[PDB]
């Protein structure tokens, strides 16, 4: 329980969250997103996700500076005869390679979508539009949107749902940077990624669909440098 | 002055030495550090997290993420094998690129043990026994379980538990393994086989998936740091 | 068995190449001075090493290996060179010239190296403005702001690995031959700490950021059930 | 009379010329570069003097003479040459072209030697992945198995005496003139133990075993009642 | 955070350029001797660093680096040159000649640098005739007095900042080519102390004293209003 | 003599090093210093002294 | 720094020296020895060895 909210648990690095406002950082849940066969993955920055949630919203856009650790709680539930694996990754730091020949052209607001978040491709597609380009990421699931090899993507902080066994996941990601302290509005300091490591599948239907919910709670948060309103710009 | 007399190495610059130089910024207020979580003080502690194999290296999987997944059925019993690997962790194509192969390929010499652990990801109404086999190097790679359960060897059942660790031990005639692929210093195989056959009732799905992940055990070690052929500037 | 060798200081205990930065000797098609922009990232084997964590803090060690040669065959002979190093960091003002005042480098460290001596080599402790430096940065330098025109910073570009520059001269007068010469830079860290460890890069590198444009299937064939 | 000369420490302490690696200096018929496979089986008085014994442990010093030359009389002159000899371990990539990537070296050790400077040197220790060195080996790689085709490895050949190679390559940019230079190696080992003890070789060395071809009646003619 | 960096020792631990001298070697339109009389004034950067306060104590280290070239392509080859550095207190004769007496150096001290060594090196300690160097000197060396004609001298001009003078020849005999060297004046003050801060130079400076005659209008145009 | 050996970087001038040199006039008898009012030890010190805005930059 | 004067014999190969060298592989973890039967120490416990004389050496 943290706050008015209420509900194995991975504490990434063996690290809780600590600090160097106290209403506003409690869980929230962002938009059930749907598991089907053919789906790739998933993806969210952290504290972006957040960035429209009650009063941590506003503490984020009313702050120069602000740090927060995170508890991510994944919900996926199916039948004893449902079959699939779900890998939930937690990465700080969480760079996605673009779309484009220009070497990191994906603007703003896409690279800060929301609680929305982006889904991952199965393969590259290179954003040919000069007058009008795209600026968007273009992550590879196998390459774990990144460059690198989505098998050893496991070297981050997970947890695997595998439906036989589990449905659900929990993160607790403490605040991780190369400073005590940053712009929760420049700069996120953490990225979930979901992939299916075994896709979903149920006996004779093609057509089977599982929601998949996040709950996310900020923690030990800190906000520094009060003045007037950020208001990012929007697309 | 003081005789001194120049010997031979002299003004030679070796990229591995370790010398004094004078700073170029003397004075400066340097940034302490803070306690930020996730430190690493050894690559064996890379070495030592699983990540997941490519097993099914095919034509059509290779590259994609289905080259990750090995699919069992619910077909009759057999004994051929399910998968077959050689212990080469630094040079076998499915393993020379996970984060174990990785860390190795900047290495000349490896010694130690070895995790394989799989992970069924099927029907909770699914059933079945396996048979995942070490057969140290020297014979005929092991094509039925007949042969593979001569070596070492441990049964795998899914219905009582979803994940299993197999510890592949450390047995050599040299004292470490190269990082590439040696006759004199082969390793072995590994092998997978049904112990009885995956069974499902009605309306279950009669294909499913393993994945297989693979790490280093806390005795492992490595010698010799080298480049790597994983990458290449052109 | 022990791991001495794997150890984090002895997995970058080695000099690496990370510049090649050409400079003339011939009077003023030419280029009589050079500036490069200090960073790991123009070669791949070093980033590729230090890209496995996220976070680190080390003291830079830089060694120059100075080359050069004469351009025409028999064209005449030339004196012994002198070579400048001038480090710029960032908010210096930068050469524009091979002869402006900016070489007497009153403030700036500059390094002269004469050829034939053994390669030069100084030393430079953490520098880095946050706690530690930065191998990748998930955000921007500006947010653009609701009113702002068409805020448009870089995705992944921050001033944390700023370091400035280096200018590079020969310092002797110009030869009535053309010499050229090429000087090596190579980065040893030292006392390293790393955190936050990452899968290695398994595509060709494009540009300083995680961008991948081409050899994207990098695993060969192998079948299933053979060894 | 004290036996301090004839220890086995005594009787290996000198270094022996076991290479003669050959680079040239041209434009891109010539060799910009070369391997060498880490051996002491090219020469033969090293090689005659180890195999007195079966097995050993030692640390070796590797010392590098460097001579070169002009091709051409009056052909023009040339700036002092600095020479790259890198460590390939087994398994590291191998450079192709004077030029490729893989001289970086970023985590292969290097060597980089001004010329005129008095011999390059270094040390390694026991390197063997056995607990000690075998000058005979009477075995194979593979044992050939029923089934294989027509296992087929060389008598004696084993990966217990492969220690890599020495890449060699001139770093300055190619002169108008053309260059040759030749890069002597000499082994001495150190802190040497030795087992086994075995009767010289009494004819002419034939490949990097034992076999033999030529010059198989070594003794001479003398009486048996003649002093 | 400590101000170990803003210190008065920090601030000035730094070799600054103060003069190029050109010598030639050349049979006797050449200049086979040069006479530098020693000052900090030649160049802007040191100036404008040591003139933010009005006293200084400190040794002074000097540093030269020496370089040289050919004029001619081809015209021949030269063997490697000595240079002879003599220090000439005020008051000591001056030489006018490239071969006179006074270059044997009894009592001055002199320096000889062989080309192609590391650049020179000498320290001295303060040496004013004050308790401490005067930056500025408000006043005269002599008082004009009623009866005297049209006691002029120069408004600031003091002979405590008289150091001498720094005469550079090259020793060898003239090569049958021309030659042409630079020597290039480093300072370092060390030990310093320093008194009554001033405000920093603010526009170009016109000769020794503290006299203004361009670029008056330094600062550039920026609204009230505006951030 | 001693057995020495030379390292990289031998012979080079660093501008900022800190080596010792020769003294080229030895014996010198070097004027005491006196107590002169307002020594500085630390650039800071002059940056803690307040000083004049130059605030309207208009082009008048 | 320190005044050193080169001595003769400054920069000259012996290759019967015995000097210090810098470590082309630092940190390696040498393998240990083991107890292997017939180890020699010196070259004499050779010469000790009863080895047959070649008397006859007769053309035939
Ligand atoms: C006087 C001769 C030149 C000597 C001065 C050399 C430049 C000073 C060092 C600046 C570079 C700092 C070290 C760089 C660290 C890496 O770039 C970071 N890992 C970036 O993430
Ligand atoms: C960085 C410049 C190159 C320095 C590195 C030299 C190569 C490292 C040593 C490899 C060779 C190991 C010593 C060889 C031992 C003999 O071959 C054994 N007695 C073979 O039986
Ligand atoms: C033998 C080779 C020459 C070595 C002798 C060098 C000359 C001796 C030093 C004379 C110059 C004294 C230091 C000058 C101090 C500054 O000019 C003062 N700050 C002037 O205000």
């Amino acid at each position: 329980t943290l706050g008015n909210s209420t509900i194995n648990s991975v504490v990434a690095y063996g690290r809780w969250p600590e600090y160097i406002a106290v209403a506003a950082c409690r869980f929230y849940t962002l938009d059930t997103v749907t598991w089907r066969k053919e789906s790739r993955g998933w993806w969210w920055k952290l504290p972006d996700a957040l960035k429209d949630m009650g009063l941590f919203g506003q503490n984020m856009f009313y702050h120069y500076l602000g740090r927060a650790g995170y508890t991510v709680h994944v919900q996926c539930n199916a039948s004893k005869f449902h079959q699939g694996a779900l890998g939930v990754f937690a990465v700080p730091e969480m760079c996605l390679a673009g779309d484009s020949t220009t070497h990191m052209f994906t603007k703003y607001e896409n690279a800060n979508p929301g609680e929305k978040g982006g889904e991952f491709k199965g393969s590259f597609t290179l954003d040919t539009n000069a007058t009008n380009p795209a600026r968007n990421f273009c992550p590879v699931d196998y390459l774990f949107g990144s460059g690198v090899l989505a098998g050893n993507a496991f070297v981050y902080p997970h947890q695997i749902i595998n439906l036989r066994t589990n449905n659900c996941a929990t993160l607790v990601l403490p605040y991780v940077n190369s400073l005590s302290i940053d712009s929760m509005t420049k700069h996120n300091n953490w990225g979930i990624a979901i992939l299916p490591l075994a896709p979903l599948d149920f006996a004779t239907e093609s057509s089977t669909e599982i929601p998949i919910t996040l709950t996310i709670a900020p923690m030990c948060c800190e906000f520094n440098g009060l003045r007037n309103i950020t208001v990012p710009r929007t697309q | 002055g003081l005789p001194v007399l120049n010997t031979p190495g002299s003004n030679q610059y070796l990229t591995a030495d370790n010398y004094q130089s004078p700073c170029a910024i003397p004075e400066f207020d340097v940034t302490p550090p803070i306690d930020i979580p996730g430190e690493v003080r050894n690559m064996m502690e890379l070495a030592e997290i699983d990540t997941m194999i490519p097993l099914n290296l095919t034509n059509q999987r290779k590259n994609t993420m289905d080259m990750y997944r090995v699919e069992l059925n619910d077909a009759a019993h057999s004994d051929t094998p399910i998968l077959c690997l050689s212990l080469s962790p630094a040079s076998d194509p499915r393993l020379a690129h996970t984060m174990l192969g990785e860390i190795l390929n900047y290495y000349t010499h490896w010694a130690g043990s070895l995790k394989f652990t799989f992970l069924f990801c099927g029907s909770m109404m699914a059933t079945g026994k396996l048979l995942v086999s070490y057969a140290p190097p020297g014979a005929e790679a092991p094509k039925s379980r007949k042969e593979a359960m001569l070596g070492t060897h441990v049964i795998w059942d899914i219905g009582l538990q979803s994940s299993c660790t197999m510890v592949v031990p450390w047995i050599s005639n040299t004292t470490y393994r190269l990082t590439i692929n040696d006759s004199f210093t082969e390793g072995g195989y590994i092998s997978m086989f049904y112990q009885t056959r995956v069974v499902v009732p009605l309306s279950t799905p009669r294909k499913m998936d393993i994945l297989g992940f693979v790490s280093a055990c806390n005795d492992f070690s490595v010698r010799l740091l080298r480049d790597t052929t994983h990458i290449s500037q052109e | 068995r022990t791991r001495s060798e794997s150890t984090v200081e002895s997995f970058f205990a080695r000099g690496a190449c990370v510049a090649i930065i050409e400079v003339d000797n011939d009077a003023p098609a030419s280029k009589l001075f050079s500036i490069w922009k200090i960073t790991y990232k123009d070669t791949v084997q070093l980033r590729r090493k230090l890209e496995f964590f996220t976070y680190s803090r080390f003291d830079m060690e830089l060694t120059f290996v100075v080359t050069s040669n004469y351009t025409d065959a028999n064209n005449g002979h030339a004196l012994n060179q002198v070579y400048q190093i001038m480090y710029i960091p960032p908010g210096a003002p930068i050469p524009g010239k091979w002869n402006d005042y900016t070489w007497q480098t009153s403030s700036n460290p500059s390094l002269f190296y004469t050829y034939g001596a053994p390669p030069a080599r100084i030393s430079v402790p953490y520098v880095g403005i946050a706690n530690a430096y930065s191998h990748f940065y998930d955000g921007f330098a500006k947010v653009p702001l609701a009113g702002q025109a068409s805020g448009d910073s870089l995705y992944g570009a921050a001033s944390l690995n700023d370091f400035g520059s280096l200018a590079v001269r020969v310092v002797n007068d110009h030869n009535p031959t053309k010499l050229t010469s090429k000087i090596r830079v190579y980065m040893k860290p030292k006392h390293v700490r790393v955190w936050c460890p990452r899968p290695p890069r398994a595509v060709p590198y494009y540009g300083p950021g995680v961008d991948y444009k081409d050899g994207l299937a990098p695993l060969p064939e192998k079948g299933l059930t053979t060894y």
